[PDB]
């Protein structure tokens, strides 16, 4: 019916793991058939998939496909063009895609667990925070000791933004629940961080016990015929 | 030793503490905690007669000493809503290690009257049993 | 296209806070605004007036109701009936809902900043994580003294469901950053958190500079051959 | 010469010694080891080269080795030493700060008070 404005970036899960990162933009406004008109200003060795399409709001459809260029382009400043056209009103709102400027850092906090949970002999639980960070993506792994815990053992919440003077910032956490047998033993754990405005794209902290202890304590055995004691 | 934090007596423990801050280096202030226990060296486990041997182990977290549940009252917008302020103290079932001084504790004992049996009654901190 | 019928819950907020436990009752999938008509089984203040043919696929039908009615019966358990009668189908179909079952009460902890934090002076972090409750609906407010801080302070995540131990539970977190003086020099903040499984439907955490983490511990045991009955 | 680290110290499997020399002007240095009283072939442990470390004013040096002994040893308490020659040394001495591994204080007071609480 009537176009809207519509955005799609590359993914980070694979931008700092990996070199498979696909472009894919968007610009939508359904009335007509296939009538498909590009603008992929840089196509230097690359063809675009198109496939089937899928469902949407009771007959309406939509188009989209992808290039690979991988060649570091992204995260220099090239703005990747985005502007549809079709017989009908040449008249766009367009897309101009590139990295984003203005970038804050993340500060990660790792939380101990709370005293309660510990005298009682179950499962304790540890928390993950990371607050300050200038877009709002991210990605959170947990460690115990060296090995990659699977990513099905805990929880991380999304992503959202702060009550702030000014400057915009986000924010995110995640929990894990250990044994405390476990966590009686010594082992560690270790909450994981990545964002793209760290220059080394990681930051750890770790945990155990040992960490928060107190520095100075006075013990007195008062014995029998000594008592003194005031109400 | 200024503000009290808790002060037990099933268990028979008192817990205070202060801040006491130096103005030069404001980045670090000490912050003190006292703990008292008075360690009873002839009471029984449970707290009948011929029960068991004089207890000689004695266990404190400080998570049951520090429990509050009595319930509280919070405004919120503008109205009155009761809270709880624990989540533990289902209920009694605590073992407590000495007696406490306001109340009072019996026991049922049977003796003989030449007949049958009855089923006398005994004070065991006789002063504060007075029937008043 | 397809019509179906759809039944949601009373919100928690006013239910809680309120007793006004006004239903409600959503088809979607028509595209004839004038036919509709609504019945529920039980009625006594059954004038329940229906809501706008609002916004839809394109500007398509999409008519709801409400049914006031406060709170007394939804706490013992009774149940609700609503049934539609458009034009645009050749069957009247029927929900209902029922306040649930097989529910369990939440696990609240207050936990202190952290001590890099504080190092700082500047602002610091406090978070309140809520744990093991059977629903998906919770609240959480903040309290400063006997104070209660405006919403825009704070920030919360939404309730999402933990790996399973079992029988499946949830989970939710918030934080707040207030100024560094006001914490060392010896202020309050409470935590609040309400929920259906809880006795008095609330409860409660505080906390503050003294009840954390201290420097310095002194302990004294005083050895009594002398009475049992702690004075 | 450095403790080791903590973390050698949970699977108790081997220990490791760093030996550290640092800021000199000839680039020619050795470094010997030694457990004990006796020395050790030069095929036991593992050393660098020298490089010009940065630092302000004038050019100096740095070196570094380290060497893996056993747990239960350390556990129990033998000596080590690292013996670093030179050519501006008058002997081209050693170092050996080593230990098999906190603050205590006891005290007992008779405490005639005339008055305090408990
Ligand atoms: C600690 O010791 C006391 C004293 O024995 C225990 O309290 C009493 O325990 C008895 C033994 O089961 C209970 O007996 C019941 O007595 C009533 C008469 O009041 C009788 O009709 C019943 O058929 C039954 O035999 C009694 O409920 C109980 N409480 C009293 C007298 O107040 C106590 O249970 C012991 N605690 C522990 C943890 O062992
Ligand atoms: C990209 O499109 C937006 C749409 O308004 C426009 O404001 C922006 O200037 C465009 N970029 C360039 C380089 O023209
Ligand atoms: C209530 O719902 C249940 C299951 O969804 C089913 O028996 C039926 O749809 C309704 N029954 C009654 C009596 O309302």
């Amino acid at each position: 019916c009537h176009p809207r404005l519509s955005l799609h970036r590359p993914a980070l899960e694979d931008l700092l793991l990996g070199s498979e990162a696909n472009l894919t933009c968007t610009l939508t406004g359904l009335r007509d058939a296939s009538g498909a008109t590009f603008t992929w200003t840089p196509s230097s060795g690359k063809s675009a998939v198109q496939g089937p399409p899928e469902r949407d709001l009771c007959g309406c459809y939509s188009v989209s496909s992808v290039l690979p260029g991988c060649a570091q382009p992204w995260n220099h400043g090239e703005t990747f063009t985005c502007t549809a056209a079709h017989p009908e009103l040449k008249t766009p709102l367009t897309a101009n895609i590139t990295k984003s400027g203005n970038t804050f850092r993340p500060e990660v906090h790792l939380l101990p667990p709370p005293s309660e949970e510990l005298a009682l002999n179950e499962l304790v639980t540890l928390t993950c925070l990371a607050r300050g960070f200038s877009p709002k993506d991210v990605l959170v792994r947990w460690l115990q000791g060296s090995q990659e815990l699977p990513r099905e053992k805990y929880l991380t919440w999304a992503s959202r933004q702060e009550p702030s003077q000014g400057t915009t910032t986000y924010a995110v956490t995640s929990i894990l629940r250990v044994a405390a047998e476990d966590w009686k033993k010594g082992e560690t754990f270790s909450c994981m961080v990545g964002h793209e405005a760290l220059p080394l794209a990681f930051t750890q902290k770790t945990i155990d016990r040992l960490a928060g202890k107190p520095t100075h304590i006075n013990v007195s055995v008062v014995m029998a015929e000594a008592d003194g004691t005031c109400y | 030793e200024r503000i009290v934090l808790v002060d037990n007596k099933c268990k028979c423990a008192r817990i205070t503490s202060r801040i006491i801050r130096s103005s030069e280096d404001p980045n670090e202030d000490i912050v003190e905690r006292n703990i008292r226990i008075i360690v009873p060296l002839n009471n029984r486990e449970n707290i009948s007669d011929p029960t068991s041997p004089l207890r000689t182990r004695f266990v404190y977290h400080l998570s049951d000493l520090c429990k509050k549940c009595d319930p509280t009252e919070v405004e919120l917008d503008n109205q009155i809503v009761t809270a709880t302020q624990s989540n533990i103290c289902d209920e009694a079932t605590e073992t407590c290690y000495t007696y406490d001084r306001n109340k009072c504790y019996t026991a049922v004992v049977p003796l003989v009257y030449g007949g049958e049996t009855k089923m006398v009654e005994t004070a065991l901190t006789p002063d504060a049993c007075y029937p008043d």
